[PDB]
């Protein structure tokens, strides 16, 4: 009976059809399928609850996407995650993602998307810096705050504004995390040279897997960039570890990063129209796993046994036009073992 | 919006004007069309004739490919008369520019058996035939025959299309009943595709002659055509009410 | 980041002067398609075999039910006005003559749902589970299932 | 007898439903309407509140936590609305099992 | 380790760090740091592999175990053709631009509802407004080419055929399109995109196209768009178009509404799914004239009154009108649903098969009545369903069967002919052996 | 009669729980879920709300006890999200006897 | 509907029953009215508040005059209102004497 | 659910059949955590010993 209906669920779905449950049912559907699920039914309730459902698909639909951040360290494979903003006057924001992969020949299967989700954590970004990132092989937002306040203990008070870069990361559930917290006020007031109005500010943010940290810059937004670092005052630099620490980077470590400026925001030269590039994962030359678990396998006559092979390091270097491969501690164990007999 | 064709033949979609100007200079008041654009389409909105017919004149001849703008030879009502089983039918339709005789059929009863067109005027006796066209490949559907010779009158006169008619007798595996006859023609002039805008007491005509932004494909299928800014002299209009 | 062409011109030719095909590896386990190849292939092209294999397969069965939907003679009936004859539709007939408009009613053996046909399955799938040499074999402990 | 107890049980299972549990239930449901119509007001109070409010020679004011308290406001009226919804639709249920 | 054409192998008899006991217990053994001179890795797409084998035998020859494995190792590339990024155009539409390809990443169809819920909601599901235009992706025109029909003499064997840009962005050549040359003209609309200031003064972009006996590009082989000053993208007089039937450009035409893109799902939601679930929901509970008017908005074998005459088209859903596909991947798991999105005609007898149960339903409640005049309403209802439904057919093929054997049945030869003609089928066209012999 | 009694009841014990009240059940349990994410929230507003807010020759400003409110809160939810799983744990053993 | 008006008479039918509004508004005076852009209805309004300017050691007051306008969504409901400043404008064309 | 812990059948890895028996690590090398399970009637702490 169950191979029958199975083999017969590709010819004949239409009897398995159900118009009320399907599987990739948007949260407004079911929405509308409770306002509709009493005993008796009239054609204004209906009517009414249409109604609902069409204002929540034009809240829905009419999302600009603002951010976006692929997950590689090029554009032939990974997935691609965007952050988008409503049309309303709130600060209400939603993620989705995309497979670019499976792209041939232009078009893209629609099923390569994802549906917009929901953000619910609190975010009040300045202007539009904020945007995602991957650190950690889990999703994150990093985005910017602004503040007024006064130095205290001045005769004639004066004010100021302080901007303040919040972190934060999405749990198992679904759920999102508290925000840690840094102050960057000194960095935007010396890319932006006290001018942060006229100037437009903008924010990267990068996730460097072979060290495990997560590398942000803000700069300020032009036609061109040069080398980082040095006499380049339009870009400052700040570095995030696993436990949530900081660090902000000097002259040397900022010359180390330089080949990030092409994934930048810019002015286009021909019209002022501005672009906005998505960021990439960081790499140094070439990008190899960190580590390789090479499994286990079954001896002849089922006798021996290899186990718990693996490379828990590797690492790469290129000099000139010479790429090299270091492995460190391969190991495995080999154990006389068969595995089920008489043997 | 959109309409339907004489016999149910074409339908025209996609009408739209997607910008309309103004401008009121001194006294006179100009009005300015952008992108009027529309669709032709040879299909029809559900018998048999878009079902079978179409797709004859859909075919490609001998002669290569083509057959668009020739001259064709329908039936006005064709219906199912007799024969062992009701197949889709064998709808017959005339090329006069190529004499060529493009058949149509829905299915097959079985493979093995002989298969032929067969056209005569009374359904009855074979030997009373004026058409006969052997199928080269047996299993197959909707091929030309091309008759070679000027025989309008003739296929005028033959109703009661067969598509059976074997050797060990009759064996009309089906037949149908053409009924009226009509003549068209799916040539077209670029004089003939026109806009009449009326305003008042004038009346302006733009054909696509001279104010076609391109000029479409020309094919069975979708044709789109779509104009240049079109400029109307609207200054006698009656108002009434503080609207013409 | 391969080429399926290279990979199989590196497993061909296939013991009878012919190219290997996608097809002929339909067939066999991913196990088992590693320890035959196990000289010619490593395991990344083994896996990207694999997966080609697999994708095939699902293209050819989702091909093979759309050809059958589009040609059900129950629906001849009001809905056949929505119903278009594609190039795919008329080649498969011209190639396979009649077979797409041979349908059969429920519960005859000739159905692919029949019981025939999960019998045709157990014994292609389960024929192999033992090697000739053991006693266990299917064909060696009830010889006449084959016939 | 056995006639007037048939007549009385179908005039009740004809009669079905009457006015006031249909006004019962619609109750219901506007009440989970009203009850998810404030998030909107919640969010906009929270990004209100942190403007500054004083000024002079000594400014501040600002409400540093608004943000967050709409957020669970408006979670909390989430769940009100969730739970409205299901007692409506237990109570049909429980109607047309009687 | 195998890199490239390099191989290199690595005893414990020198790269040890520390031998293991000697027990019938397990024993590990563990590598100093190991070297490997990876400089001629073949790169493919920025992707080349490292292939790791580790390998122990005894004096006796048997193979205490093997493992196998691939590494990955990915080169970066920063270059800026290579970065995709979002503009958005003054008409508000966004896309994301990825080397020469587009795709449009938002919509509009919000703003344009307000008109039709202005009035009642039936003026929001019709075919008008699913057939709204949009705004160009970006700058650029489109084009119509007719391709056509195969011939072996010219063509040659195969039928396949591609079609390639190039002198945009860069100056190398990208597949534009892909597909099967067939027995009849082929009609293929694309949209050409265009640089604000072009690479090549006399012609802005060139399209050409493969095939089998022409694999190559050849000199002014193919249309060479150029624009004026205003729009108006024009073909360089002297450019061959040989290959192509013919070759025409629109310059103002807007194509309508797509379902194949990002936000298919809330146009099919919007469409189809939501009216069909209403439907469901009012026929649930005996409300049968309201479920019918929902599901009118999909269906009705009566037409569909526009602007006071009968609509030609027949299906008020126009993706299933058009059969729009817009599933890649629809046996990924068990999911009907994924199946019908693949091809959405099971959609089509989904809904005509609950238009059936409707109707059956109204007949058996209307007799259930015993009055004479619900016997007679009960007997249209009926006759109505069966005239809907048609003649049942009977069965063909039973008689036909050749019964085989049961290894016979399960032959692999015969599997394997099966596949290859199909394969052959959907990825080619070749006819040989046309007739197939119904004896094997 | 008898045959047209077991007919019913047999129906009535395949078909068992209706859709209804599934969907009921599931919300709420959502709705136990949506009350029981506020916690954090809750935590981080007390946490925040302790910082001054004012400035200039007047310092201070800061709420002394709002991380003490913030732990009332987040009891009182844990307290709703208890009561809500309580419920449908309750129906769904009703529905069971039944 | 003003356009049923018949020799001076118009049928009671052509009106329409009073709605409330509910978005917290706060007009100064009577300066909110109705508009209809993109076709569908907005409420425009403006607030007036008193700001003192920061960084001035006599600390003087002044009237800031806020333009906001919302718009009606589909089920009734009121969403949130953009905001401009317009003080300049108002102090210009009433000459600071509002 | 309960194949994550035992099955007959064995389980598959990289496309082989693995060599262990019981898919829990502490069941299959049966490492005993618990030092006093007689300090009271519980059959859980008998059973953990």
């Amino acid at each position: 009976s169950t191979w029958g209906g199975v083999s017969r669920l590709v010819y004949y779905p239409e009897n398995y059809i159900d118009p009320t449950q399907r599987i990739g049912q948007t949260r407004m559907m079911d929405e509308l399928l409770e306002n509709i699920s009493q005993s008796k039914l009239s054609r204004d309730t209906v009517e009414d609850a249409f109604k609902t459902y069409l204002t929540r698909f034009e809240t829905v639909a009419d999302l600009k996407v603002v951010s976006a951040y692929h997950d590689n360290v090029n554009s032939n494979t990974g997935l691609t995650w965007f952050v988008g903003q409503t049309r309303e006057n709130l600060p209400e924001y939603y993620w989705r993602n995309v497979d670019i992969s499976r792209m041939q020949a232009g078009e893209l299967a629609a099923n390569a998307w994802k549906e917009w989700t929901k953000i619910d954590t609190a975010v009040n970004p300045y202007k539009d810096a904020i945007r995602p990132v991957i650190f950690r092989e889990r999703l994150h937002l990093i985005w910017v705050e602004k503040e007024e306040v006064a130095k205290n203990g001045t005769d004639p008070v004066e004010t100021y504004d302080r901007f303040t870069l919040k972190l934060a990361f999405l749990r198992h559930d679904g759920s999102w995390s508290a925000p840690w917290s840094y102050d960057i006020t000194t960095q935007v007031e010396a890319v932006t040279d006290k001018k942060p109005d006229t100037e437009r500010l903008a924010l990267a943010a990068s996730g460097f897997q072979g060290e495990d940290t997560l590398l942000v810059f803000v700069y300020k937004t032009g036609k061109s960039y040069s080398d980082f670092g040095g006499s380049n005052k339009n870009v400052a630099g700040m570095t995030i570890y696993g436990d949530g620490s900081f660090k902000k980077m000097e002259n040397t470590a900022l010359s180390r990063y330089s080949q990030l400026k092409n994934t930048f925001d810019i002015i286009h030269t021909q019209g002022n129209d501005l672009v906005r590039k998505a960021s990439y994962r960081f790499a140094q030359d070439f990008e190899v796993p960190a580590s390789l678990n090479m499994g286990s396998a079954i001896g002849d006559d089922s006798l021996t046994v290899m186990e718990n092979g693996n490379i828990p390091q590797i690492t790469s270097k290129y000099s000139s036009d010479n790429l090299a491969i270091t492995l460190h501690n391969a190991a495995f164990t080999v154990r006389y073992d068969g595995s089920g007999n008489v043997i | 919006g959109s309409a339907i064709g004489d016999d149910s033949l074409t339908v025209m979609e996609n009408g739209n004007i997607p910008q309309i100007t103004s401008k009121y200079s001194s006294d006179n008041l100009a009005i300015t069309l952008h992108n009027a654009a529309f669709t032709v389409r040879y299909d029809g909105s559900g018998n048999v004739i878009r079902n079978k017919q179409i797709s004859a004149m859909k075919l490609t001849g001998v002669d290569g490919k083509s057959q668009y703008g020739n001259a064709f030879i329908i039936a006005n009502t064709v219906k199912h008369y007799g024969g062992y089983s009701d197949l889709g039918g064998p709808i017959t339709v005339y090329n006069k520019t190529k004499n060529y005789i493009a058949s149509v059929q829905g299915h097959l009863m079985n493979a093995d058996y002989t298969r032929r067109l067969i056209l005569t005027p009374v359904e009855n006796n074979y030997y009373a035939r004026l058409f006969e066209f052997p199928f080269s490949p047996n299993t197959i559907l909707n091929t030309v025959f091309t008759v070679g010779s000027n025989k309008t009158s003739d296929f005028k006169k033959c109703s009661y299309a067969v598509d059976g008619n074997n050797s060990q007798g009759f064996q009309i595996f089906s037949s149908y009943q053409s009924s009226g006859w009509l003549d068209i023609d799916t040539g077209i002039n670029n004089t003939d595709i026109k806009i009449t805008v009326m305003a008042g007491s004038k009346t302006h005509t733009f054909t696509a002659s001279d104010h076609i932004a391109s000029l479409p494909a020309n094919s069975f299928d979708a044709m789109p055509y779509t104009f240049k800014p079109l400029e109307i002299d609207a200054s006698s209009l009656a108002f009434t009410n503080n609207i013409a | 980041m391969y080429s399926t062409a290279v990979l199989l011109n590196k497993i061909s030719p296939t013991r009878d002067g012919q190219t290997m095909t996608l097809a002929d590896l339909q067939y066999l386990s991913f196990s088992e398609l590693r320890k035959i190849f196990d000289d010619q292939l490593s395991w990344g092209e083994a896996r990207h075999l694999y997966h080609e294999t697999i994708e095939q397969k699902k293209n050819n069965r989702l091909l093979e039910a759309r050809i059958f939907t589009r040609a059900n003679p129950q629906l001849s009936g009001a809905i056949r006005l929505g119903i278009e004859r594609d190039s795919v539709s008329r080649s498969y007939d011209e190639m396979f003559g009649a077979r797409s408009s041979s349908f059969v009613k429920p519960g005859s053996v000739a159905s692919m749902f029949s019981p025939a046909g999960y019998l045709t399955e157990l014994y292609r799938e389960a024929k192999d589970l033992h090697f000739s040499s053991s006693a266990y074999h299917l064909d060696n402990r009830r010889p006449d299932l084959a016939d | 007898s056995a006639q007037n107890r048939l007549e009385k049980y179908q005039q009740l299972y004809d009669e079905d439903i009457n006015h006031g549990e249909q006004r019962a239930m619609s109750l219901l449901d506007a009440a989970a309407g009203q009850s998810l119509a404030g998030q909107v007001l919640s969010i906009a109070e929270g990004v209100a509140d942190l403007v500054p409010n004083v000024f002079g020679l000594a400014c501040g004011g600002s409400r540093w936590g608004a943000a967050l308290r709409a957020s669970a406001s408006v979670m909390s009226l989430s769940a009100t609305a969730s739970q409205y919804s299901a007692d409506k639709i237990s109570r049909s249920e429980a109607y047309r099992r009687r | 380790v195998m890199a490239g054409s390099k191989t290199h192998t690595f005893t414990a008899s020198d790269h040890i760090a520390s031998l293991p006991a000697n027990s019938f217990d397990a024993m590990p053994y563990t590598f100093k740091p190991l070297e490997i001179d990876a400089s001629s890795l073949a790169f493919t797409n920025n992707i080349a592999p490292l292939d790791i084998v580790f390998e122990t035998k005894a004096k006796d020859g048997r193979v205490l175990g093997k493992i196998k494995q691939t590494l990955s190792v990915k080169r970066v590339n920063y270059n800026p053709e290579d970065i995709l990024f979002l503009r958005e155009t003054h008409s508000g539409a966004q896309y994301m631009q990825l080397g020469v390809y587009r795709i449009r990443l938002n919509t509009l169809l919000a703003s344009q509802l307000v008109s039709r819920a202005n009035t009642g909601i039936d003026t929001i599901l019709t075919m008008e407004t699913q057939r709204l235009p949009e705004p160009p992706l970006g700058e650029g025109f489109y084009a119509t080419f007719v391709i056509p029909p195969y011939n072996l003499s010219t063509h040659g064997d195969e039928r396949w055929f591609k079609l390639y840009i190039k002198h945009v962005v860069d100056n190398n050549s990208h597949i534009i399109y892909s597909g099967q040359l067939t027995d009849t003209n082929i009609n293929i609309t694309l949209f050409i995109p265009l640089d604000d200031v072009p690479l090549n003064q006399d012609y802005h972009a060139k399209v050409y196209m493969t095939f089998k006996k022409s694999p190559s590009d050849g000199t002014w082989w193919g249309p060479h768009f150029v624009r004026d000053d205003k729009g108006i993208v024009t073909i360089n007089p002297k450019s061959i178009l040989t290959h192509f039937e013919s070759v025409n450009v629109l310059n103002n035409y807007s194509a309508p509404m797509d379902f194949n893109s990002a936000s298919a799902l809330y146009y099919w939601e919007l469409f189809y799914y939501t009216p069909m679930m209403c439907f469901q929901r009012l026929l649930q509970e005996k409300q049968f004239d309201e479920a019918t008017q929902w599901i009118n908005y999909v269906y009705n074998p009566a037409g569909y009154i526009v602007n006071g005459e009968i609509a030609p088209w027949i299906w008020n859903c126009r993706p299933l009108e058009e059969t729009t596909s817009w599933n890649a991947n629809p046996l990924d798991a068990i999911d009907p649903d994924a199946v019908a999105q693949n091809d959405p005609m099971h959609y089509k007898i989904a809904t005509f098969m609950r238009l059936l149960d409707q109707l059956i339903l109204r007949g058996d409640m209307a007799y259930r009545e015993l009055t004479r005049d619900a016997l007679n309403e009960a007997k249209m209802w009926y006759v109505r369903t069966l005239e809907l439904l048609g003649d049942e057919p009977e069965d063909y093929g039973s008689q036909q069967w050749a019964a085989p054997s049961l290894s016979g049945a399960a032959s692999q030869t015969v599997q394997a002919a099966y596949q290859q003609d199909l394969t052959m089928l959907g990825r080619g066209g070749v006819s040989k052996n046309l007739r197939t012999a119904n004896s094997l």
